[PDB]
Order: C-alpha cells, then structure tokens, then sequence
RNA sequence: CUCUAACUAUAAAAAUCUCUCUUCUC
RNA sequence: GGUGAAAUUCUUGGAUUUAUUGAAGACUAACUACUGCGAAAGCAUUUGCCAAGGACGUUUUCAUUAAUCAAGAACGAAAGUUAGGGGAUCGAAGAUGAUCAGAUACCGUCGUAGUCUUAACCAUAAACUAUGCCGACUAGGGAUCGGGUGGUGUUUUUCUUAUGACCCACUCGGCACCUUACGAGAAAUCAAAGUCUUUGGGUUCUGGGGGGAGUAUGGUCGCAAGGCUGAAACUUAAAGGAAUUG
C-alpha cells in the first residue's frame, strides 16, 4: 500500500472487489442462453431470474425463484453470452 | 460395547429382517474410538459378526473400511495386528465358502437349464483386492498374508478368468513399490515369492500357457534381486511348469537346460526310482538332439535374446556346444538308454543320408517301445531333413528334383510330403546357409554358392 | 411424496365420474414419477402399478372417446371448470400427456436396463414387460391416431409414435415383430384406428419391412431434420441387419446424411456408429472385402470402440475419468443389451480385412518392389505384428488377436492351412448369419491370398515352380490360379516368363538391380 | 511434527473521638 | 422448621418425609453465548392464523421525493390509581421470635394492597453506551450473526448428481472484540471521545461556580400520586474531575 494505480486495478483484484466499489460500478450478473430438455430452441434468461421463467412453447419452468441465481431444471443447458 | 450385545444386536437386525442395520452396528462396534484404547484382541467376535452378516450381504467396500479402521486403532504393537489378521483370513475363508455357494447353485442352475453368479464373483473378488490393498506396508502381518494367499488362490483355481491374474499381479506390483516405498521382517519377501509359486501351480493347474508363464518369469526377476534361493521342493515342479511352457514358445536350448534343471531338482528327492532316472534322461537326451542348430551370426539383433534371462545364463553357445556340456555331465550320462546313444552318434557324426536313414529304420521302431519318442519329434525331424538338405548340397550339385524326393524321404515316424519336403528346403535356404537354383523344366536342383 | 400419492389413490377409489378419475391420474402419475425420478431406477412393483394405472388411464379414456373433450362446436369442454380452472382447450395442452407418460416410463426402464445385469433373469423378465411397453406405445398411437384429425396436428402428435414403433423393432427379425404386433393387437380387443391398417392382414412376408419403411416416408414429411435422419439410419439398420447391402448402401448414396450429424447431439452419432458397423458387417456377410475394408476404417483407425459404440457397464467405464459429473455422462449414452452388436465379432472381422488386404502387400514391399503401395492404413495388422515381433514372448496364441496375428504369419510364411485352422479355432464367427457360404468363400480367399504371397515371396531362389501343382496343394481351379497371376502381372509387372501351353516358368532375370545399373550407364 | 477429564466444606455481636497545621532560597 | 447460633410456628387428630393422583394461578429452567430481533421500553414452551420489518440479491421501477427537526403527536420498565375477573408463589404495610444499650432494621417465621390478567389513567427510571441523528475519510488482526458470491473441497447418500451441514477465499450489512498511536484527550481512556488554533460536512437540544433548588409562584396535563414548564432574594472560595504517594 502508500502507493497504487487506482486507474489499473488488478483485473483480479478488480473483480475481487465488491461491485459498486470499483472503478466503474459495474453489474456482476449476466444473460444465459438456455435450451429445454424438451424444446430445441433458445429462451433467454436474466441470471438472477426473479419470477418462475416459463418458456413460450411449453409449460418447462426452468429456473425457479432462489435469493441469488435462479436454479436451473436439471435437463436444460445454458449458454453464456 | 460388548462383542456379545453385539453379536446380539446383530442377530436381532437378521430377525427383525434388515442386515444393513446389522452391518452397521457391527461397524460402529468395531471402529469405535475405544477400540483404540481397549484391547483389539479380546473383541475379536464383534469382527466376525461383521463378516458373517457381510457375507449375508453385498457390502465388501465396507467390509474393507471396518477392517481398515480397526488396523489404524491398534498400529503399535504385534497382539491387535495378530488379531485383525486372523479375522481377515476368516473373512477370506468365509467368503471362500461363499464361493463355494454360488458354485452349488450354478451347478443346480445348470441342470435346471439342462432340465448371475458373475455378480457375487465379482464382489468375492473386489473383496479380495481390497483385502489385498488394506494389507500393504504393515510388517509384522506374517501368517496373515499366507492365508489370504492360499484361500484366494483356491479362488482362482475354482473359476477360470485371465484378467483376475492381471489385476493381481499389478496389484502385488505397485504394493511392492509402495513397501519400497516404506522401507524388521525378512519373511515378506519369500511370502511373495510363495504367493508366486502357488499361482504358477495353480496356473499350470488348468489349460493355461502364458498366465504361469509370466508369474514365473516374476519369478526369476524374484530370486535375483533377492538373496534366498526358492524352496527345492516347489521349484522342482516349478521348473517342471517352466519346460511345460518351452514347447513351442520358442528357443529349445532353455527347455533343455530347465528340464536338466528338473533332472537335477530329481536327483535328491526321497521319490528315487532308477528307471525313471533313465527315463529322464532319454527325454532330456532326445529334447537336446531336437534342439534346432543356430550356427550363423544373424542380420542386427534377432529379437530372441530376451528368453535367456529366465535360466542365469547369458553367453550364447550354440547346439554342438550344449550337447558337448551334455556330455560333459554325469547324472545324465551314465543313466541315458544306449540306443539313443547310438542314433545320436548316427545323427551327427558322419551324417551320411543313406546309413543315417537305414539306421533310423533299424532303430526308430525300437526307439517307440519305450514311451519316450513322443516328447519331441516336430523339431528332431526337421532337424534330419535339414540334415538330408545339407548333404545333398554337399555331394552334389548336378541333379534331378525325383532323385531328392526319395532320398529324402524318411522313415514311418518321421516321414512328410513332397511339398513338405521342397518347403522344408526352401524355408532353410530363406535362413541363407547355402542358396540353391531350383529349375522345373526337368525338375532340377543345382547348390550354387561360389566359393 | 408417498402419502400424497395414497391420497390420490384414495380419491380416485372416492370418485366416480371419468372425468374426476382422470384429473385424480393427471395429479397423481407424475406425482409418483417425481417420488421415482431422483432414482436411477425405480421399484419394479411400484413402476409396474404406474404402468397398470396408466393403462387404466387409457382404458377409460377408451370408454369416454371424444366426450370428456366435447366435439368441435366447442373444443375445449364446457362443464364444470371452475374447480381445477385448466381448461382451455382439448386439442394439445390436455391431450399432450400420455405419451409422455410412456415416454417417461421408457426413459426410466431405458436407465434401469443399462444399470441391470443383462446376464441376470430379472434383466429377462424386464424385456418381457418392454413386450408391454411397446404393446402400451401401440395402444397410445391409436388413441392419439384416433383423437386428433386435421393432419397437420395428427402428423405433429403421430410422427413421435412412429420413432416409438422404430426405436423397439428395429432389431429383431420381422418374425418376432409380427408376433408383438399380434400380440398388442390382441391385448387391446376393441380399439382400431390406425394410419396403416395392420389388423387386416398378418400372413405376409414383406410387412415388417414395409411398415417400416412405411413409418421412414410419414416420418420424412414433417419439418424435425434430426428425426428425419434418425428414422434414415434406422433404415440402414433394419436394411443391413435383414433386407441386404446393396439396397442399404444405395440409401446410404441417396441420403448423404454425413454432416449434419456431428454438430448435433450424440445420439445421431451413436446410431450412425452402429449402422455404420453393421453394413460393414452385412458386407462382410455378401463377401465384399475391400468393401467393408472401406466401411470400417472410420471407427477402428481410432484406439477407442467403448465409447464411439457405447457398449458397456459402468464400473469398467468408472475408471477411465474420475469425475462424478461424467460418470453420469460418460455413462447416460450406454446402450440396451438387447440391442448389443458383438465386439467380438467386429474385432475379427477387421482383423480379417487386415489380413487380407495387407500381408500379400507387405511381402511384395519387402521383395523389393516398390511402384504401387503407397499409404499406411491407420491401425492396421502391420502394427500389431511389429509390436508382437517387439515383444519376448513367441508361443501359443492367447486372444482372437494372437490368433489373427498366428494367421497373418502362416500367410505370410507361405502356407493357408493353419490360417484356415486358426480362423475356424477362432471362436468369433459362431454368429454370422451365413456360415457355410461365407466360410467357404473365406477358405478361398485365404488360398488366393497364400498363392499371391507365395508368388511374391520366392522369385530370386526359383527358376521356374510348378502352377497347377500349386492349385492342387492349395485347392484352387487352375484357370483362377493363371487369373490371378496375371492380375498380379499387371499390377506389379513381375520379370518372369510366364506360359499356359507350359506351366512352367523362366524368371531369373533380375528384380531390381539390373534396372538400377541400367540407369546409370545410360547416364 | 500427535490431544479436549476433575471435584468440594465458614459468616454471631464491635457505638463515638476535643485541640494543633506550620518556608524553601543557592 | 429455621439459623451464626436460637425462638416463635405444626405436630401420637401423627406433623416432616414415602408414594400415587387432582386443583389453582405462576413462570418457561438447563439451550443461554461478549449471540439474535425491535425505535426505545422490551422480547425465550409448541403449533396455527394475522399483519409487519431489517439485511442480502436485482442489467426491475420513480427521478430529489433527502437530514435534523420548534409546534404537534404514538409507544413508553417497575411501582401507583380506577373499576370487574382470578388469588399459587413472594412479599411493602401490619403480627411476630431473635440481636442489641435501644432495633417497631438487617436473620427468622405469618400476613393485607400489589405481584397475573381485562379496558382506562399514570409517562417517570442510573429509560446508561452516563457517548443525539445523517454523511465522507483514516490502521492491523481475527473470529461471530444475516444474506449472496466462487470452489474439480469434504463428508454426507439416494446408486451417483440434488439439497442440507461443513472447509476455504470472499463480499455486503449487525452486535461486538483484540493490538497499537503514527491521532486525540487532563487523564481514566477512545478506532472514535480521530479527521479541532493547521480552529468551518448538514443539523437539532442542553450548561456557565457550588448551594439555595428542581424549591417559591403562575400556568399546563392528571381523579390522586405527581409530571412538564420554572426563578429570585440570599450564602460561600470553593464544590467537582482524573490520576500519584501514603
Ligand atoms: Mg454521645
Ligand atoms: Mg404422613
Ligand atoms: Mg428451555
Ligand atoms: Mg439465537
Ligand atoms: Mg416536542
Ligand atoms: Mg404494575
Ligand atoms: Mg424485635
Ligand atoms: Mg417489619
Ligand atoms: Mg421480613
Ligand atoms: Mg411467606
Ligand atoms: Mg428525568
Ligand atoms: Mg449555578
Ligand atoms: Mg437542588
Ligand atoms: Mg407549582
Ligand atoms: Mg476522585
Ligand atoms: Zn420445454
């Protein structure tokens, strides 16, 4: 410590902050691309899913409501993007 | 607690109708901490009811932790270790006579199926691996490992499964390297070499070639790193084992010294009849003249150099050189039959084709009725006709195929084909002692190699 | 989840109307299949009574046909909805449920076969109640063949039933897939609505095959490319385990279905693994050596066949990876052992094909002829001979491989005898469809392979070396022999003097040390 | 470079107190 | 019985104990900690219902809606006052038997109102962390509570995944803690009681030596007890704080 590089963070120690708390607040979530067991298409999902997603085409709930991510439904597969 | 409440307890677990529970009461009973503390030697029965409920069950990972954990409560002194070590050769003999088990209900199977015991097979046997790998690095266990040794041997005998053998014997491999690993018991290692002979005899024991093979090889690689020579007594047919296995597998020197080896090993034992001392040495004298001649340095490296490591010796000597140490020796000498003696002498020195043959004419029905010609006759035989090749090309060159073809051909017991005989010629010619030109025009055969 | 389900059984036993007794159903089924689904597999009592309450699901949707779902003036029903408050329409949010329940049913058995002894019986009385799972799909497809009729949605909700009637008779012979159809047809006596009309005429032999090539161009029409593919490969299966090699290779041509199969999941690969091996196999059967020579150096050029095949148990797979989250994976793929082709057989085969196509070749290399041979077939009988000649053991054979090496060796050596003795020792072929005629065009072949490597192998030594004498040693017509001599001719250009009016060569003029001096004096 | 076991068992009553307070500079 | 010792008091109508039961109201032991919730008072058997809240998660929504706040309001320990209900324990008053010079006190026994409730007054407490609230910054260390993060983590076990419980590295918030001064203080001490003579973040409310005295008087709320508001005449050189040595 006594001297740093506020400007350049450690990209690991940047990330080992707390959000709100870095050098620009940004937001640790992100957008899964999942597909049902059932149905071949893409359905997206915000990470932290609040309500019961439901896709369009069939009653599949996949990911139900949890305090942090939702939980996913053990057949789907999710895509990071 | 008490090994009596809790044989009671398991008994309950059997009548009430869950063993599972039995099983782990018996658990808890044996890898309690106080087990530690307590004598291990007094509660022996609480191990036994493990077994006896274990064999009732299907749970021998298990079986192997509650043996595990009651090692690691007694690992100072000898009295606990004593202990475990005979309730593991029980568990071993009992799980033998569950084998046993199954192998009356296949039988009655069988008949049924006239008129899976794989899975309980595989769980006897991952029950002895994990017998096996528990038992590694700890020394004082001395007749432990004997009797698991024997009981899982008579395991092998009973079923026939070649890749138990493979498992067993990488197994015993990396447990050698761990106790290297862990380096005051000087039996050890002659409880392996013992764990290794009982699996040759074993293996010799039912239609198998390579499995005995391979321990024996282990074997040797055994008695030379270490100091003591093997038992006498087991290493007679030990090497009766080993010259069961050079038939065919290549060399024919190493079955002749091996089988003078078991001529040797036969020399003191309290089982000496005289006619059998003939005997041995008639087949020992006729296996040495069916040696094959190896006379030329070959091309590089002919990859035949490996095998003499299995018999202490190293020199390469050749045929003549064998049969001249053969001759030099006494038990053999003075107990060989004279008439294999005489064809011998008609064999080799002055090998003239038309005495050598009528000889074998006079000799070869005699030499039937004793039962020794059939030990080997393949290589012998093509030894005379490599023998009628090479005078052949050494009389003359100028000559006719037909006149070959009935001056090779031989006797009754080791007589061939035509073709056999032109195949047999050209097959020594592929080794290139002497290369010939074979024309068909009007059958002729000229040995031409300018000199 | 257990008193629940008691529950439901319990108000099912409460209610009358057929209506309530299929909501109760409805509630209660998947109740229990989520009381079974964290399982590998479930209680065979208790998937039985699923089972049987599901037929009784469907036998009493049989006795209210079309009614508890009103007809078209409205579709979805009328009467009292404000309890359950589900209704919205009796097309395919309501109807879209049995077949989930047996495909449910046939997800579970699937996983309870692949984690059962196949040798033990109870894996035997299992395929006796797959007997009524495919009867129970039959039912189901004339339920829904019944229910839904425009034929858009007929094709959207029938075209599943017809993979269902692939995926369970593919393999056996048309005779026992006449008898389970028979045999569905009897347990239902009343229900008859069908796409294909098959109650009508059971006495015929080409059925089988038509009505799965039937179910291949119904299958074909609807927009799922994967299941189209699917029904394809299963064409090539059935084509190649019964019909022939030709038909299944034309289709093969016909469909290029090469592509699109890797990009998706590992099913399609799977299948096309095993039709793939088959058609080789068939090959095989009709004697085409090269061909399946051809065939089979996709799969065998790599070391693995476990898992490219996927047949296997799961301790011999738990070995390979340590991983739990590929334990689930590397073993969810396995595949039924009522489905299983011998590796055993395909080992032999190939090494056959090896033998066959190499040793001949590999002794005109090591003659000293070198215009033709050029590639290096990826894991071919060459390396395993070089590792055998690395090795310090030379005796006995041990393996089909020992034996298939033992007999490359008497190929090459100069005699067929022994390779014919080790071949009928190997033990692999007790499961050829044909056995005399492929055994004896085998016989043959391997003497035509012994004659050519012979007239490779001694050239230099000979000076002329009879032919028909050579037939009559090794058993082959004289006219074959000169054939196969003059093939051989034409594709090496041997120096030698070769005559019919004769039959007796002139060949000492020089492999290939003259050729190289006149090179160099010419320049 | 391996750890977390001991322990005791007392009380009654006793209030009050007249002065006299005085420096640090070499 | 009861005590330091004793007496009062109950006891052959058999007290004390020894068992079963049953009644009443009481409280919720041990779990119980430098741990949790709430604005503070305060809150501890179980279960259901009723509504509520903190913190955390949020690539959700509005866009200054914010802070403290005279005036006004709601809660507000215990005791107390009404009235009705209950009435075990324990105990102001009283009755007692001791101690002592006296003891109507401390110890000892009985015993009224209260102690518990149901609606309404009372609004005071050392209602203390004797530290007002909202902000930003500043030093090292650990655990602990609540949430959420990542583990090729461990046992779990249901074969295996899923949970749960743990281990690690976290992070946000909460009660706190330890070490230190390189900051303060007069010090005791404080991680705020620092960022204050190098004196300015925003804000309410209090004090000007001690007594007189929270007394006099007038209001004001309360039935009453009393609470809030609140002096002066006059009297003194101290009272007081922290530490040092005896
Ligand atoms: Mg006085
Ligand atoms: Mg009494
Ligand atoms: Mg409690
Ligand atoms: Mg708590
Ligand atoms: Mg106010
Ligand atoms: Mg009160
Ligand atoms: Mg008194
Ligand atoms: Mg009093
Ligand atoms: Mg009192
Ligand atoms: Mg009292
Ligand atoms: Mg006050
Ligand atoms: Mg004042
Ligand atoms: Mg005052
Ligand atoms: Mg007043
Ligand atoms: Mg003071
Ligand atoms: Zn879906």
């Amino acid at each position: 410590v006594l001297v740093q590089d506020l400007l350049h963070p450690t990209a690991a120690s940047e990330a080992r902050k707390h959000k709100l708390k870095t050098l620009v607040q940004s937001p640790r979530s992100h957008f899964l691309d999942v597909k049902c067991p059932g149905c071949l298409n893409i359905t997206t999902v915000f990470s932290h899913a609040q309500t019961a997603v439901t896709c369009e085409s069939c009653s599949t709930v996949l990911c139900t409501p949890t305090g942090g991510k939702a939980k996913l439904s053990e057949g789907t597969s999710f895509r990071r993007k | 607690f008490r090994p009596e409440n809790a044989i009671k307890r398991a008994d309950e677990l059997i009548s009430v109708g869950e063993k599972q529970a039995a099983l782990q009461s018996l658990h808890d009973f044996i890898t309690a901490r106080r087990i530690r503390w307590a004598t291990p030697s007094t509660v022996e029965p609480v191990v036994f009811k493990f077994l006896e409920i274990g064999v009732e069950l299907k749970k021998g990972k298990l079986l192997k932790d509650g043996l595990h954990q009651y090692k690691k409560l007694i690992q100072g002194s000898t009295e606990g270790l004593v202990s475990v070590g005979a309730v593991a050769r029980k568990f071993i003999d009992l799980v033998e006579s569950k084998i046993a088990s199954e192998q009356t209900r296949a039988d009655e199977l069988q008949k049924q199926e006239i008129d899976a015991i794989t899975s309980w097979l595989r769980f006897t046997w991952e029950s002895y691996r994990a017998v096996l790998d528990l038992l590694r690095n700890n020394a004082l266990l001395e007749i432990t490992y004997s009797g698991v040794v024997k009981k899982t041997m008579h395991f092998c005998l009973k079923y026939q499964r070649k890749n138990e053998f493979k498992r067993l014997a990488e197994m015993l491999r990396q447990h050698l390297d761990a106790a290297n690993y862990q380096q005051s018991d000087a039996d050890t290692l002659q409880r392996y070499l013992d764990q290794r002979f009982q699996q040759v005899d074993v293996s010799v024991k039912l239609e198998l070639w390579h499995e005995a093979y391979r321990s024996i090889e282990d074997v040797f690689h055994l008695m030379k790193i270490s100091k003591r020579a093997p038992k006498p007594s087991t290493l007679a047919n030990y090497y009766e084992n080993l010259v069961k296995v050079f038939f065919v597998s290549g060399d024919p020197l190493l079955h002749t010294t091996a089988w003078k080896k078991f001529y040797k090993l036969y020399s003191t034992n309290p089982r000496a009849t005289e006619e059998e001392f003939k005997t041995y040495s008639s087949t020992i004298f006729l296996s040495a003249i069916s040696t094959q001649l190896d006379e030329i340095p070959s091309i590089g490296y002919d990859p035949h150099l490996r095998m003499y490591r299995l018999l202490n010796l190293d020199a390469k000597p050749t045929r003549k050189e064998m049969l001249q140490s053969i001759i030099e020796d006494e038990s053999i000498y003075g107990k060989v039959d004279e008439e294999l003696k005489e064809l011998y002498d008609i064999i080799e020195v002055n090998f003239d084709v038309d005495t050598v043959k009528q000889q074998l004419e006079n000799l070869l029905v005699k030499l039937s009725s004793k039962t020794y010609f059939s030990q080997y006759i393949a290589p012998l035989r093509d030894v005379i006709m490599r023998r009628v090749f090479v005078a052949a090309s050494q009389k003359f060159t100028t000559v006719s195929q037909s006149e070959l073809y009935k001056l090779a051909t031989l006797p009754a017991p080791l007589d061939l084909s035509a073709w056999d005989i032109e195949k047999s010629l050209l097959q020594a010619a592929v080794e290139d002692y002497v290369s010939i030109t074979i024309d068909h025009e009007s059958a002729k055969v000229t040995f031409a190699k300018d000199p | 989840q257990q008193s629940l389900i008691s529950t439901l059984e319990e108000l099912l036993t409460v209610a009358e109307k057929p209506y309530e007794f299929i909501m109760a159903y409805l509630t209660l089924i998947p109740s229990r299949f989520d009381a079974s689904a964290n399982l590998s597999y479930q209680p065979i009592d208790q998937w039985k009574s699923s089972f049987n309450d599901i037929s009784k699901l469907l036998s009493i949707l049989d006795q209210t046909i079309d009614t508890y779902q009103v007809n078209e003036f409205a579709d979805p029903i009328d009467f009292i909805e404000d309890e359950p408050k589900e209704d919205s329409d009796g097309v395919k949010r309501i109807l879209g449920s049995i077949f989930s329940f047996v495909e449910r049913l046939d997800d579970e058995f699937m996983k309870s076969l692949l984690n059962i002894d196949p040798h033990s019986s109870d894996y035997l009385i299992r395929l006796r109640d797959e007997q009524s799972i495919y009867n129970l799909i039959l039912r189901t497809q004339l339920y829904f063949e019944a229910t839904l009729k425009d034929e858009h949605d007929l094709e959207r909700a029938l075209t599943r039933p017809f993979v269902k009637r692939l995926d369970h008779i593919y393999y056996k012979s048309e005779n026992l897939i006449k008898i389970m159809e028979t045999a569905a047809w009897n347990i239902i006596p009343a229900q008859f609505k069908s796409k294909f009309t098959s109650k009508d005429q059971l006495d015929s032999a080409d059925y089988v095959d038509n009505l799965i090539d039937g179910l291949s161009t119904i299958l074909s029409k609807q927009n799922n490319i994967a299941v189209q593919k699917r029904a394809i490969l299963y064409n090539i299966y059935y084509t190649a385990l019964n019909k022939d090699f030709q038909t299944a290779k034309d289709m093969l041509l016909t469909s290029q279905v090469q592509t699109n199969i890797n990009q998706f999941d590992s099913s399609l690969q799977i299948l096309f693994n095993r039709v793939v091996v088959q058609l080789g196999l068939s090959a095989f059967k009709l004697c085409l050596i090269e061909e399946c020579h051809q065939i089979l150096n996709d799969l065998l050029s790599s070391s693995h066949l476990r898992e490219i095949l996927g047949q296997q148990s799961l301790h011999r797979i738990s070995l390979n990876s340590s991983n739990n989250a590929s334990a689930d994976e590397r073993a969810r793929q396995c595949l039924p052992y009522h489905q299983h082709i011998n590796l055993d057989l395909i080992d032999v085969v190939f090494l056959t094909c090896s033998l066959l196509i190499e040793i001949p070749r590999m002794t005109a290399f090591y003659s000293g002829i070198k215009v033709k041979r050029i590639p290096y077939s990826p894991k071919s009988i060459r390396r395993s001979l070089e590792h055998y000649d690395k090795l310090s053991f030379q005796g006995p054979p041990e393996t089909l491989r020992d034996y298939v090496l033992f007999a490359a060796k008497s190929m090459q050596k100069g005699n067929w005898r022994d390779s014919v003795k080790y071949l009928r020792e190997i033990k692999s072929w007790a499961l050829l469809p044909n056995m005399e005629t492929v055994l004896n065009s085998l016989t043959e072949r391997v003497q035509v392979e012994s004659l050519k490597t012979y007239f490779f192998s001694f050239k230099r030594f000979y000076s002329s070396f009879s032919v028909a004498k050579l037939a009559e040693l090794f058993d082959l017509p004289e006219n074959k022999v000169v054939e196969v001599l003059q093939s051989v001719i034409a594709e090496l250009e041997i120096p030698a003097k070769l005559n019919d009016e004769k039959t007796i060569f002139v060949v000492e003029k020089g492999d290939e040390i003259t050729k190289l001096e006149e090179a160099m004096v010419k320049l």
